RNA sequence: ACCUCGAUGUCGACUCAUCUCAUCCUCGAGCUGAAGCAGGUUCGAAGGGUUCGGCUGUUCGCCGAUUAAAGAGAUACGUG
RNA sequence: UACUAAGUGGAAAAGGAUGUGAAAGUGCUAAAACAGCAAGGAUGUUGGCUUAGAAGCAGCCAUCGUUUAAAGAGUGCGUAA
């Protein structure tokens, strides 16, 4: 849960997450990136939770780097209200994932490790990844 | 028996097999048997 | 047939020589008596199957580690092994060498100095 | 790889060619303490022991011209000694090796490059 | 609770009080109060009797009792035998032996008894101390 | 709010029940930190069985006595 | 013409899978490959420590050399060892 500090509005649209990447595709400081087969929305606290997981099991010395951040604001209504009559309130943050986009990229320590933390953690999203290596 | 959405061997000397479209996996411990996958 | 590591004194410690058809008093007391020309030395004692399987027992001809470890001016090893405790010369190398290339099977004397070095180079310690 | 390979078989025949009497029995029940407690047994004796592939030293033993080229296809677990300078003393050992085992057969080789029965190598390293 | 404080020095630091007032009474009255406070948040370590188990064993159901001692929070990583029987000792906490006493007789048939004896007091660790208030 | 307003009669218990299996019982089986009894969990199996009362109008629920158990639902939240 | 051997056809997931065919590159190998089987699988080495007694295989350090086609402070089980 990284929240934004200030915002200019509250209720803007949320995406239109659809088509190739907007960048993201390439990895720039990890041995290891996480790709994204399509694209779809990635809310807050899977991303909190799986930061936390993928560090608990990491070592003393190897780097990880996220590329991606929610800066989607959100609309819920509370339950058995009726369709209609204005805008809600904010309730989480999303982030965007568009088709082939990376989304953690780590280095500097043993690559079986690091596939299998890589696994561990991706578990944790709702879209579907693929293993990708480091680019020269 | 055991009952998961998928099977993997845990531990070492555990085979594979598929029987009438069935995945097994079989151990010389009892512990690490998984029948449906 | 027994493997273990226990001293040269009494047989007390020894639960599998014991246990294959040696019994202890009799034998303990033949091991505290005869033994005592090498008393209080940690040798591996070993039996062998036999007819009888009463008495059958050898040791084999004897390592001592030990001797290192008091080489080194210390009687507790350390833990670890990047660290040089004492002033080791050849001579207390060439005295263990020389002793245990009747243990080490192979015919080789500078090969046995080296695998005392080898075996030494963990312990933390350096020859000359 | 072949080329490993026939460097080796270079090795072996001019070791084998550089002595004169040369012997390899098998003694399958070889507990490596075994092997290495007979090894010691030689040591002061010019030999050498070895243990190589049967193909390989049949291949040598077809390229050294002495008799007995199959009689070491045979199963077993060769022990390839070829005395080094001096041969009286790895025949010597050889023999005490063979009183020391319940019984190890004649594998290959002869000392005086006539291939023969042990009966004789008895009377010879008795 | 009111567990036994042994042996501990007291240092009067400072003081003061009343010349002509102040009751030598509330003076220890307030000993205790004062003590009570800052006793709360000292947080205090307990000390448990640590006592000796000696157990004669025919070294055939040794496992048992082994792992017993062990899963009563002991020090075992062998044995020591009077040259034809195994006597071994055990450091334990009295705060579990009562159970154990059974659960030895049943382990090993009744076949082996004990003998109890005071060792010391021994520090505590803190799987006992959050057992010390409900 | 798409069928119904020149009629689609809603709660509850009573009688009769029927059907499904994510099984309450009986049945078989594995695993288990299952000595045995006794367990805990999972796997197939729906033919059969699935209590009586005090409280409030009653499902919800509490409590009492028990039973191999005192199933989870749907059928215009079954049937004027 | 090739495929599937499940009635997929004739309802789709996240996740698994010694399935099957297609292709790309790569090692070994008729001085006979991968296996089973028969032999071994040693030595300083209960290496040094931890622990009264833990030592190929409860815990840390080195996790090296020698006889060698070949042997790992060992791949696991087990024993308080």
């Amino acid at each position: 849960m990284l929240q934004p500090k200030r915002t200019k509005y509250r209720k803007p649209h949320n995406v239109s997450y659809e088509g190739k990447a907007k960048g993201n595709s390439y990895v720039a400081f990890g041995e290891y990136g996480l790709v994204a087969t399509k694209g779809n929305w990635i809310d807050a606290r899977a991303i909190e939770s799986a930061r936390i997981a993928i560090s608990k099991c990491l070592g003393k010395t190897g780097k990880m780097w996220i590329r991606i951040f929610p800066h989607m604001s959100k609309t819920k209504k509370p339950l058995e209200v009726r369709m209609g009559s204005g805008k809600g309130n904010p309730e989480f943050w999303v982030a965007v994932v568009k088709q082939g986009t990376v989304m953690f990229e780590v280095a500097n320590i043993p690559e079986s490790q690091m596939i299998k933390a890589l696994t561990r953690a991706g578990h944790k999203l709702p879209v579907t990844w693929k293993i990708l290596k480091r680019e020269e | 028996m055991k009952v998961r959405a998928s099977v993997k061997p845990i531990c070492k000397d555990c085979k594979i097999i598929k029987r009438h479209q069935i995945v097994r996996v079989i151990c010389k411990t009892q512990k690490h048997k998984q029948r449906q996958g | 047939i027994a493997k273990i590591n226990l001293l040269g004194g009494q047989a007390k410690p020894g639960p599998a020589l014991a246990s294959v058809g040696i019994n202890m008093g009799e034998f303990t007391k033949q091991f505290n008596e005869k033994t005592k020309d090498k008393q209080g030395e940690m040798i591996p004692c070993v039996i062998t199957a036999y007819n009888d399987k009463s008495f059958d027992f050898i040791l084999k001809t004897t390592p001592v580690s030990i001797l290192l470890k008091q080489a080194a001016k210390l009687e507790k090893g350390a833990k670890n092994a990047k660290t040089i405790v004492g002033k080791i010369t050849m001579a207390k190398a060439k005295e263990i060498a020389q002793y245990k290339l009747v243990d080490l099977n192979a015919n080789t004397v500078e090969a046995a100095l080296k695998m005392v070095l080898g075996t030494a180079k963990q312990m933390g310690i350096e020859v000359i | 790889a072949k080329k490993d390979k026939a460097q080796q078989v270079a090795d072996v025949s001019h070791l084998l060619s550089t002595s004169a009497g040369f012997v390899i029995f098998d003694y399958t029940s070889m507990s490596a303490i075994e092997a290495t407690s007979i090894r010691k047994k030689l040591f002061k004796n010019g030999s050498k022991i070895k243990v190589i592939k049967n193909n390989i030293l049949r291949r040598a033993l077809k390229a050294g011209k002495f008799e007995g080229i199959d009689e070491t296809a045979i199963k077993g677990k060769l022990a390839v000694a070829v005395g080094v300078n001096e041969i009286v003393e790895t025949l010597k050992a050889v023999d005490g090796v063979v009183k020391a085992k319940e019984a190890m057969n004649f594998v290959c080789g002869y000392f005086d490059n006539r291939a023969f029965n042990s009966a004789d190598l008895e009377k010879i390293a008795k | 609770a009111g567990y036994p404080m042994i042996d501990i020095k007291a240092t009067l630091f400072d003081g003061s009080f009343h010349e002509v007032d102040s009751s030598e009474m509330a003076f220890k009255i307030a000993a205790s109060l004062a003590l009570k406070e800052a006793g709360k948040v000292c947080s205090p370590v307990l000390l448990e009797p640590i006592m000796a188990i000696e157990v004669t064993v025919p070294e055939q159901y040794f496992g048992d009792t082994m792992g017993d001692i062990s899963s009563r929070r002991g020090l075992i990583e062998g044995t020591e035998q009077r040259d034809n029987v195994q006597v071994i000792k055990a450091k334990v906490p009295l705060k579990e032996m009562f159970g154990y006493a059974t659960d030895l007789r049943s382990f090993s048939q009744g076949r082996g008894n004990y003998v109890m004896q005071f060792s010391h007091y021994a520090e505590t660790p803190k799987s006992v101390v959050n057992e010390i208030i409900a």
